[PDB]
């Protein structure tokens, strides 16, 4: 019974509207552009991880070094026990040494 | 369709309102004023003789200096007395 | 090219057609099915099944390997102990032929590092740049050379080829600047004084024997005769050389760059070189 | 009169320059008023379909943001106290009301946070792509050189019928030197068109060069892309970033 | 209190350069170092070596699992199963067996076990490239 | 306006030597003119422009560098190329009687 027994609504993707046609477009900036600006510097996103990457442990300590100050009371909680959970996981768990 | 304006680098000297609160500490000071002038040359607005110690700046300096940088004719000194003592 | 001519008889390349590397992408392997499910590849029981196994280095309880080991003052120090890159005179003889280090003018650490023979990293702890005999016998070029250590068969092998070699000193910031000059020049901060070596360093600084930049004119010559005759070779009479000023140029020991003075400003944006007038200024720009 | 295009960089001694023919975009029937020679280095190189499936992953993943994220059983509302004591209820061990195996518990495993895929090839292998990008679409007659995109007229009936007529694909990718010369007409017959996108040589890149079937470029266009994609060749190691000062970089 | 001036000169002179410069023309070769430019016209064989971008010839050694040694001929253009049988031949003396080689048609290189870098290098110069 | 569609069927013409030494009189005289090298713009393009004029048939991009010689030239344009798709391709090939292909297309 878990099946639906309609088929779903059709599902029209426009494959040529202006996101999907221009996207990529920028993406060589730095090097057909005398390197002014680096492409990471097209990312759009959270200012913590514009332009850098890292495990859920690095992008927490990362996002309350960066907007901690301006993160709302329970959520800077949440993070501070999501880093504190995470560094005993990360460091004291796991198959490897 | 046609491209956005491709992104470019603000041109000029960005100088931010230190009224503004949310304006960070180490783009009021005196070391941004120097990589703006260093960046932009005469466009930046910079007094020229603003890039140099200023008189007080100039003695805390110069004490740093007396203090931890010898004159070579001192070292000279020390290392004699110390091979005097040694041998 | 042949692959040219199958891609014109193949369909058109698009992102329908894109495949990676075959080997660059090992398959995923998750705890799903038969051979990777039920205890998904973590044993039995115990601590490892639980993830809880001790830390790297336990060994059960018994004093491990890592502390029984009696403390040696191996690496006492070592971040002050001073680096210098070695610079064999086969790697300056190879950048000189491929012209990538111009020999008809001053060689300093700055020519060295933009002609790419050398990387210098002052953050850890490199002080500069030390000659190497390794080459010295097939060594051919006539070069004035400003270094930080030299041995003395590679300064025999310098001076045998009618060149100069000088051992000149910096201090960590002396020497950022020197290999990174362009940054700087960018911080928009007049030019520093270069630094006189520690007194350890001093005395090598000061002897002749080492071509040291502190050490007494006077007595290169009677080292430079010491060396030809010690290696067996005539001593040429650089003065008669075309390029004897330019083997002569040595920079003030207080100063970083062959034509700059301390206190100066380099205004690369339009291309000037701002000085300052103050007498205080002066006088402790060049003290 | 012809308009014949010289490579301007050093060409290799054992290879020549490839060509194309120079077109225009005044006529239907323009198809060629001139000759160019392209350097092979950038129009005739090995055609690396693996490093094109490189940069198009890179392009595609690494400006990638997930905003995906799913409550742990530590953020679930509530799911403090333990819901019945450990033993006599007769019932299961449990906690918290919200552990993962609970209805409107915290979920395990889950997208956590805003996650970023950040990551940057070497600029060498992206320089690379696009040269291989360029050399695929002339092998495979889908690149077309126009000494300037100036049209009659800025109709976009015009710019479809002239594409129609000459054989190019559904989609063309119209490249001209910088944003600010783009002839007013093209921009507005491009402007109303979805499948003719016009950029300038700046944002040239794999993804849409793949994406769109004909790639069409300007003379000015052509020379621009093939200094900087060969100035990667016989380039030193950074001494640092590009933007600042070197001796002969603009 | 501020006095400009164009001392310039000694700030162009620091500046570096972002192309790698050809190398000077020598009166005789090989050089000190022992390079030599490729020879011109180039060799008329049906694949062609091109140097790296510091104007060496392209034959590297490699290492794998601390025990397989390998000496890559990377930058091939032309026929690189020409260019094998050639390896092949100037190889087997040296070895007393025909050495095991792969051809990587697509990036153009050719990968030969054992170390024979010296010997590629010195059998490429002679052939000119 | 949009002309009718420029079929891409070609067959090349019976004189197509003789069409071509003319061509290459033109432009361009020596004995041996199939050796004649196309190394310079101008007489190329002048060649392949007068060639594709006349013969409704251009030298793609692809082949346009591999046309070093007035014998490359002769060799592409001495191959014909047929448009016609898959459907006629098939059905125009004596099919069995008893295989029969219909298209919905
Ligand atoms: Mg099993
Ligand atoms: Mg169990
Ligand atoms: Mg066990
Ligand atoms: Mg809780
Ligand atoms: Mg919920
Ligand atoms: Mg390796």
């Amino acid at each position: 019974i878990g099946i639906r027994l309609t088929l779903p609504p059709p599902k029209v993707v426009d494959r040529w509207n202006e996101k999907r046609a221009m996207f990529g477009v920028y993406d060589n900036i730095g090097i057909l552009g005398n390197f002014e600006k680096h492409p990471k510097e097209l990312i759009r996103g959270p200012i913590w991880l514009r332009g850098w990457k890292g495990n859920e442990l690095q992008r927490c300590i990362r996002k309350r070094k960066m907007v901690g100050s301006r993160m709302f009371a329970d959520d800077l909680h949440n993070l501070n026990k999501r880093i504190r959970y995470l560094y005993k996981h990360f460091n004291r768990h796991g198959k490897f040494r | 369709y046609r491209a956005r304006p491709p992104p470019r680098r603000r041109p000029g000297p960005r100088w931010p309102d230190p009224e503004d609160l949310l304006t960070p500490r180490w783009q009021l000071g005196p070391r941004y004023a120097a990589k703006q002038f260093a960046r932009y040359g005469a466009a930046s607005g910079v007094v020229p003789g603003s890039l140099w110690p200023s008189p007080e700046q100039l003695r805390e300096l110069e004490a740093e200096e007396r203090e931890w940088y010898p004159s070579l004719a001192t070292m000279q000194e020390s290392l004699r007395v110390k091979q005097l003592a040694e041998e | 090219a042949r692959a040219l001519d199958l891609l014109r008889g193949l369909p058109r390349v698009s992102l329908a057609n894109l495949k990676p590397n075959p080997g660059s992408k090992k398959p995923e392997r998750r705890p799903r099915g038969r051979r990777r499910g039920r205890k998904c590849g973590r044993g039995h029981k115990g601590e490892r099944q639980r993830g809880t196994r001790p830390r790297l280095g336990f060994e059960g309880g018994q004093t491990p390997f890592y502390i029984r080991i009696p403390k040696y003052g191996f690496n006492e120090g070592h971040s002050f102990r001073r680096q210098y890159k070695p610079l064999s005179l086969n790697r300056l003889q190879y950048l000189i032929d491929l012209g990538r280090v111009d020999p008809s003018q001053p060689i300093d650490l700055t020519q060295l590092v933009n002609g790419r023979g050398v990387t210098i990293q002052p953050l850890k702890r490199d002080y500069g740049v030390q000659l190497v005999e390794e080459g010295a016998d097939t060594f051919t070029a006539k070069v004035n050379i400003e270094v930080q250590l030299a041995s003395e068969l590679a300064i025999a092998a310098i001076e045998k080829n009618g060149g100069v070699v000088t051992t000149a000193f910096y201090d960590p910031r002396s020497l950022d600047i020197v290999c990174k000059p362009v940054p700087f020049f960018l911080r928009g901060q007049p030019i520093p004084k270069r630094m006189l070596p520690p007194e350890e360093l001093v005395p090598y600084y000061t002897d002749a024997k080492n071509r040291g930049y502190l050490a007494d004119p006077a007595k290169f010559p009677e080292a430079r005769l010491e060396l030809a005759r010690k290696y067996g070779y005539i001593l040429p009479d650089i003065t008669k050389d075309e390029l004897f000023k330019m083997l002569c140029t040595r920079k003030d020991p207080r100063q970083i760059f062959f034509g700059l003075a301390p206190g100066w400003v380099v205004n690369m944006a339009d291309k000037k070189i701002l000085k300052p007038t103050d007498e205080n200024l002066l006088k402790y720009y060049t003290s | 009169e012809p308009v014949l295009r010289k490579v301007e960089l050093p060409v290799p001694t054992h290879r020549r320059p490839v060509q194309a023919w120079v077109e225009s975009l005044r006529g239907f029937e323009q198809e060629r008023v001139g000759l160019a020679d392209l350097h092979p280095d950038v129009f005739a190189t090995a055609p690396r379909l693996d490093i094109l499936h490189q940069v198009a992953m890179w392009q595609k993943n690494f400006k990638r943001i997930s905003y995906a994220k799913t409550k742990t059983r530590a953020e679930v509302r509530g799911g403090g106290r333990k819901p019945w004591p450990q033993k006599g209820t007769g019932r299961a061990r449990h906690g918290s009301i919200r552990s993962p195996l609970w209805r409107g518990g915290g979920v395990a495993h889950g997208p956590r946070g805003p996650t970023s895929y950040y990551y940057m090839l070497p600029m060498k292998v992206r320089a690379l792509g696009l040269k291989v990008a360029l050399t695929v679409k002339l092998a495979q007659d889908d690149l077309h050189i126009m000494d300037s995109l100036e049209l009659p007229t800025g109709d976009p009936q015009y710019l479809t019928e002239l594409a129609h007529y000459r054989r190019w694909g559904d989609s063309v990718l119209l490249v001209d030197l910088t944003h600010e010369e783009m002839p007013q007409s093209i921009v507005e017959a491009t402007s109303r068109l979805k499948t003719f996108n016009l950029i300038p040589a700046v944002g040239l890149n794999v993804h849409s060069m793949l994406k769109h079937q004909t790639l069409v470029l300007t003379l000015p266009t052509v020379a621009f892309l093939e200094d900087k994609l060969l100035w990667q060749d016989s380039r030193y190691r950074p001494l640092y970033p590009f933007s600042l000062p070197y001796s002969d970089f603009p | 209190f501020v006095e400009s001036v164009d001392e310039y000169q000694f700030v162009e002179r620091l500046l570096p350069a972002t192309r790698i410069p050809d190398p000077p023309k020598h009166e005789h070769y090989p050089t000190p170092s022992g390079w030599q430019p490729p020879r011109d016209p180039p060799p008329n064989l049906p694949y062609f070596v091109r140097r790296s971008r510091m104007h060496n010839i392209p034959v590297y050694k490699d290492i794998t699992h601390g025990n397989r040694q390998m000496t890559v001929i990377r930058k091939v253009e032309g026929d690189i199963w020409a260019l094998q049988k050639d390896v092949e031949d100037f190889l087997s003396p040296l070895l007393g067996k025909t050495p095991v080689t792969q051809v990587n048609e697509v990036t153009g290189t050719l990968r030969i076990k054992g170390y024979f870098d010296q010997e590629l290098k010195a059998w490429l110069l002679e052939k000119g490239f | 306006v949009c002309p009718p569609l420029r079929s891409r069927a070609y067959t090349p013409p019976e004189d197509l030597q003789s069409r071509l030494e003319s061509y290459v009189k033109e432009v361009f005289l020596p004995s041996n003119w199939q050796d004649i090298s196309l190394e310079d713009s101008r007489l190329k393009f002048n060649l392949l422009a007068h060639l594709a004029d006349d013969l409704g048939h251009v030298v793609p991009n692809s082949r346009l560098h591999q046309m070093c010689r007035v014998r490359d030239v002769l060799d592409f344009y001495n191959v014909p190329i047929q448009d016609r798709s898959k459907f006629d391709e098939l059905s125009a090939s004596n099919l069995p009687p008893n295989l029969k292909i219909t298209w919905s297309y």
